RNA sequence: GCCCGGAUAGCUCAGCGUGUAGAGCAUCAGACUUUUAAUCUGAGGGUCCAGGGUUCAAGUCCCUGUUCGGGCGCC
RNA sequence: GUCUCCGUAGUGUAGGGUAUCACGUUCGCCUAACACGCGAAAGGUCCUCGGUUCGAAACCGGGCGGAAACACCA
RNA sequence: GUCUACGGCCAUACCACCCUGAACGCGCCCGAUCUCGUCUGAUCUCGGAAGCUAAGCAGGGUCGGGCCUGGUUAGUACUUGGAUGGGAGACCGCCUGGGAAUACCGGGUGCUGUAGGCUU
RNA sequence: GGGCGGUACACCUGUCAAACGGUAACGCAGGUGUCCUAAGGCGAGCUCAGGGAGGACAGAAACCUCCCGUGGAGCAGAAGGGCAAAAGCUCGCUUGAUCUUGAUUUUCAGUACGAAUACAGACCGUGAAAGCGGGGCCUCACGAUCCUUCUGACCUUUUGGGUUUUAAGCAGGAGGUGUCAGAAAAGUUACCACAGGGAUAACUGGCUUGUGGCGGCCAAGCGUUCAUAGCGACGUCGCUUUUUGAUCCUUCGAUGUCGGCUCUUCCUAUCAUUGUGAAGCAGAAUUCACCAAGCGUUGGAUUGUUCACCCACUAAUAGGGA
RNA sequence: CCGCGGCGGGUGUUGACGCGAUGUGAUUUCUGCCCAGUGCUCUGAAUGUCAAAGUGAAGAAAUUCAAUGAAGCGCGGGUAAACGGCGGGAGUAACUAUGACUCUCUUAAGGUAGCCAAAUGCCUCGUCAUCUAAUUAGUGACGCGCAUGAAUGGAUGAACG
RNA sequence: GAAAGACUAAUCGAACCAUCUAGUAGCUGGUUCCCUCCAAAGUUUCCCUCAGGAUAGCUGGCGCUCUCCGCAGUUUUAUCCGGUAAAGCGAAUGAUUAGAGGUCUUGGGGCCGAAACGAUCUCAACCUAUUCUCAAACUUUAAAUGGGUAAGAAGCCCGGCUCGCUGGUGUGGAGCCGGGCGUGGAAUGCGAGUGCCUAGUGGGCCACUUUUGGUAAGCAGAACUGGCGCU
RNA sequence: GACCCGUCUUGAAACACGGACCAAGGAGUCUAACACGUGCGCGAGUCGGGGGCUACGAAAGCCGCCGUGGCGCAAUG
């Protein structure tokens, strides 16, 4: 009264009837598993960005005119050729 | 193994490290009014006999060891437990070995 | 029924190469590792702290974390049919750069150099890599003499 | 796990908090005209292990190393 | 059916730095000679080869010999 | 060409025997009051400067070992795929494509990416 | 096959593993259920085994001294890996073997316990210092609910309100389940009964031929002399299924199971008879081989006997299958 | 001894030459040694362990802790026609030499009287003599008995089957 | 019951008749009309589990968001990884044969010797150069097949802002508001993406090579692909 | 050309089992609960199932100061 024990006979195909999925890749990957000292300082810098908008606003509202003044300162044979005309 | 009687370590209530007093731990007596005893006797009595199981196949021959760390500064007087790995032979605070003597 | 230990079957793998034992040289450490770089993994038997499990020795991934003495890393693995995306924390000794991306970062620049130039020239310069074509017809000059006649050797028992 | 008693010279083994007894083996002698049996000295003692307190410990208490009684049992 | 001991003067036989008893047997001691009793002989490949060893027969196997063992349940 | 701190796998940089070493330098060397240590002022620590080329030093040398690279060994050994191809079987040939390693015979013996003082 | 015998029933180390990883058998060679206040954590300082040359008693081997000395030593245990101004050896100072949220790896269902790696917030140890350290240099040394016991906070509940005892509460360790993801458990039936199985034994038959039986080649010697008339050592190639083993394919909703009596047939590897060769064959006797299975191959004592053993006769008292 | 039960019932209309419970198996003849074990019984404050109740103290009380503590097991005597058991250390002379007498003693004593290859003895078809032309069986003997034996009965012997 | 587990209405190692009752079964057998479409597994972990169930796997059904950028059991070009077949002892770790030169490095005996490494025949070990064969749990070297990554807009390149972490120096990074750049940056082929409920199965077999035990087997046990089972 | 059908089985014409022959009868049903798909009405609300009022009919129709109540709109310790 014995019995077979272990085998791997049909599993290199029994896997390929529905494909081998590359892992679903995607942008904006998560932030779970980072050290809290780095993530704290990034959180306070994500919390006090609305303190310095005006110098950022006028310094982006100057290159729109320097570009609009810079772009303003910048601005086979013969029988066959006839028959294809 | 062999442990010394006084270890200096953390204390929860005081905040700092403070010296302690080390002794080991023994169990308390089973009280009779506790809920699993007022249930076990109330269920045991009458006919029917034995209900809950009885352990018989004891295998291993050793206990884990638990220390009982008591504070020393007479205003705190707090205690907490502690756990050490398994051992058979055991003592506290006596006759620490040395280096290089005559072994018979 | 083999065992399931941490370091099964790594006699030759964590071993040091021949005549390269001894002290870890000091230009392994002071190289810089940003986030996003591509990294291959090679084990080492000297510094036992922070080894990878034996099934990563050769794989290659990218970084998501930097620590005080370690970087986190995202790799890929194949378990019974599917593919898992798993992340570890590896000390610096067991880690190198990969130079696979570099001939691409040398060909992005070479192409944009070959594009900024000669576009204003109205020239059409070839950009795609094209495989090795079949070779051209060419002459062979035998000035004077004739080809050397070969002869298959007659057998004799060498031994 | 509770309580309880037990370990001494090479075998059995005494010890009365103020000291290591004994009987039988092994030697050397004495007694008998000579062998037997009995007579006597001598050699061997770490009082099962560490501490205690006492002037003084083998001895009371303490635990650990060794054998055993008994009643008990919810992971 | 094969595993467990052990092989040693002529007999049988005690046991990491020599080969030992008891008897077998030659010569010598007390005596009145006699018996008992006593002291010195011969006797050794400590089974046949290779290694551990400064030195192995007593440690290690491989091996040949003998004896004492075992095979159960249609 | 030298001193200080280094880099790379750390040998083309090692080991053994020889030899010449200008000037600045490094060192053996002179010593023991100064809380530096030893059984011992040798080693370690300090205060020094009469006197001189052995020194892991520096450079060259050996029909040198060693190492580093190249040919031979060799399209050999081995090998992914295939055949109603042999052979009693062991194993060997073919098509298709990949393809090693010693012995043996040759050449080399520190570049210094390096910053500061210096053959200047 | 069961049984007796074992643990491959939880773990780790080399090998089988076919050059990532994974991978089996009652496959091999081996080990564990612990040990340590230092054998843990820092720092200074040293360098080992063996070998040479010497030196009073000193010898194979005590201690001292000089030189060579890439690990040939050691690191508590099994074995690999790892280590030279150390992870070793010798001294110094101590208790990071402590307290607390998570994240990840390991086998893996990508669940747990176990073990481990990187971080972060506290208090300390250290070294002038940079930093190293939250347990043994790495790879093994261990454990669920339920219940119990202990500690923790000026904690909440103890039921019509209020106070004090008790109990119940939440958090963390411990009390163990080795059949190791965890029941509380000794035997026999020849007086025996039911549900099933050819997944699993006892007969035959099948494939195999080690053991048993039979036959070859080679040629050192025996043979008064002379290798091969007859024989054959150490060696080597085969067949046979009348012995026993090995295996488990078919039948367990049944193929009637040892011997003998009786009764036909068959094979040849021939005991005798027919015809013929060689002898160490003079005759008589006897041994050896070829074509050859038509014809024969017996009577009795003891044992359940197949087997054996012994008394007579004879031409001969050959061996077997279905 | 019966029985669910009571002043219940049988043995019992009975009384130790009697009821009841056991092992052996006629007569003749003998019945061995061992009380450590498992049983059985007797002396038990000669005492180590031993419930409920009734008692003392501390507490507001529920409670908690102490003294004392019946039988029986433990300790101590009796008992084998009660179950059951009966091995070992190698030679001691004065020729073979089995072996005198012992050697020798460890865990309660250590197979006596007597019988045998039996219906009990693996080696086994044991060896010797006889019975047969020839006997693995029978009868007589030897004992070292894998594993004979004394009321778990041993040896006996006319009649009977 | 003068005992054999005998007999007790043809029934006895616990009678017969009715009720709870249609008692339980991981165990044997059977399971009722046609066509059309799709189509498998005998493996994984845990179980007083090995004739069995849970779990993941394979399968079918109903739909959905887009297309009417994306993926692939494959190859090329760059790149790292590995210790197998071969080979090698004149290289370490282990096993092993025969001679050659030396001084004795030491002995057991010849040997002349009141002694010797004086001299010794030496057998012998000792040192140096050489030689014959080997290796799953030995290795300097080291192939074939084979295993991951990368092959542009999820990229490059210019301004600028915030930061309580890091800091000699706006240093060092990270995160943010903005702008600019398309010859689509190897070859070949193809429409893709996710989300539910769920049946059956977990007794497996043969060959080519590769391979362990065994004398060998139409025997037992594993790896790669392919088939019968389902034809 | 062509072995006899059902059945367990890795493997049936089997020396595996049940089956002499014809007619009728014969085996996934019934409640409660939950989960998901699908069809219908009303919609931040929905539902009268229990109760009442006025031959087929033991049906149908109504009641909102009979909407109490159920699930839902708000979780956590
Ligand atoms: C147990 N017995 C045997 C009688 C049994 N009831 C039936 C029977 O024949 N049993 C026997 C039959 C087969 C069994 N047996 C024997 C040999 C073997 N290799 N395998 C077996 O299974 O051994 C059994 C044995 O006697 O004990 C007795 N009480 N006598
Ligand atoms: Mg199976
Ligand atoms: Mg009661
Ligand atoms: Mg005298
Ligand atoms: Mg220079
Ligand atoms: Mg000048
Ligand atoms: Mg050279
Ligand atoms: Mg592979
Ligand atoms: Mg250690
Ligand atoms: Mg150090
Ligand atoms: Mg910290
Ligand atoms: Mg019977
Ligand atoms: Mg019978
Ligand atoms: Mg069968
Ligand atoms: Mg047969
Ligand atoms: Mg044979
Ligand atoms: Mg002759
Ligand atoms: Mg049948
Ligand atoms: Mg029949
Ligand atoms: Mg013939
Ligand atoms: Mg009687
Ligand atoms: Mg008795
Ligand atoms: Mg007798
Ligand atoms: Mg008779
Ligand atoms: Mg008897
Ligand atoms: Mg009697
Ligand atoms: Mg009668
Ligand atoms: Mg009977
Ligand atoms: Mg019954
Ligand atoms: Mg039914
Ligand atoms: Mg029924
Ligand atoms: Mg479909
Ligand atoms: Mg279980
Ligand atoms: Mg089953
Ligand atoms: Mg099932
Ligand atoms: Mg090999
Ligand atoms: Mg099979
Ligand atoms: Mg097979
Ligand atoms: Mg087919
Ligand atoms: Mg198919
Ligand atoms: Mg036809
Ligand atoms: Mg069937
Ligand atoms: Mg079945
Ligand atoms: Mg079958
Ligand atoms: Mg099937
Ligand atoms: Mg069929
Ligand atoms: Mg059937
Ligand atoms: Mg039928
Ligand atoms: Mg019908
Ligand atoms: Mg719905
Ligand atoms: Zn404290």
């Amino acid at each position: 009264a014995k019995s077979k024990n272990h085998t791997t006979h049909n599993q290199s195909r029994k896997w390929h009837r529905n494909g081998i999925k590359k892992p679903r890749s995607q942008r904006y990957e998560s932030l779970k598993g980072v050290d809290p000292k780095f993530l704290r300082n990034m959180r306070f810098a994500k919390k006090h960005n609305k303190k310095g908008l005006k110098k950022m606003q006028a310094n982006n509202a100057k290159a729109m005119a320097a570009r609009a003044e810079a772009i303003k300162a910048l601005v086979v044979s013969r029988k066959l050729h006839r028959l294809a005309y | 193994v062999n442990v010394p009687k006084t270890r200096r370590t953390f204390c929860k209530k005081c905040g700092k490290h403070q010296p302690h007093k080390v002794t080991q731990y023994k169990k308390g007596k089973d009280s009779l009014y506790a809920q699993g005893k007022r249930r076990y006797d109330r269920k045991q009595s009458g006919y029917g006999g034995q209900t809950k199981p009885i352990f018989r196949k004891k295998a291993k021959t050793t206990k884990k060891i638990v220390l009982r760390l008591e504070c020393v500064e007479p205003n705190c007087r707090s205690k907490r437990m502690l756990a050490i790995k398994r051992c058979k032979h055991f003592e506290l605070g006596g006759d620490k070995k040395r280096k290089g003597q005559v072994i018979q | 029924t083999n065992t399931k230990g941490k370091r099964r079957g790594t006699r030759y793998m964590f071993s040091r190469p021949f005549r390269k034992h001894g002290v870890v040289p000091l230009a392994t450490y002071m190289r810089i590792y940003k986030k996003g770089d591509i990294v291959d993994i090679k084990g080492m038997g000297t510094v036992q702290k922070g080894m990878p499990h034996k099934c990563y020795h050769g794989k290659t991934g990218r970084v998501y974390n930097v620590t005080q003495h370690a970087v986190g890393i995202v790799v890929n693995k194949q378990v019974k049919g599917k593919i898992l995306a798993k992340r570890i924390n590896v000390r610096i000794e067991h880690i190198k750069h990969s130079k696979s991306r570099d001939s691409f970062l040398k060909r992005v620049k070479e192409n944009d150099q070959k594009k900024k130039e000669a576009k204003e020239k109205g020239t059409w310069v070839q950009l795609k890599r094209q495989p090795a074509p079949p070779r051209e017809a060419h002459f062979v000059r035998t000035n004077g003499k004739e080809p050397e006649l070969l002869e298959p050797i007659p057998y004799e028992f060498m031994a």
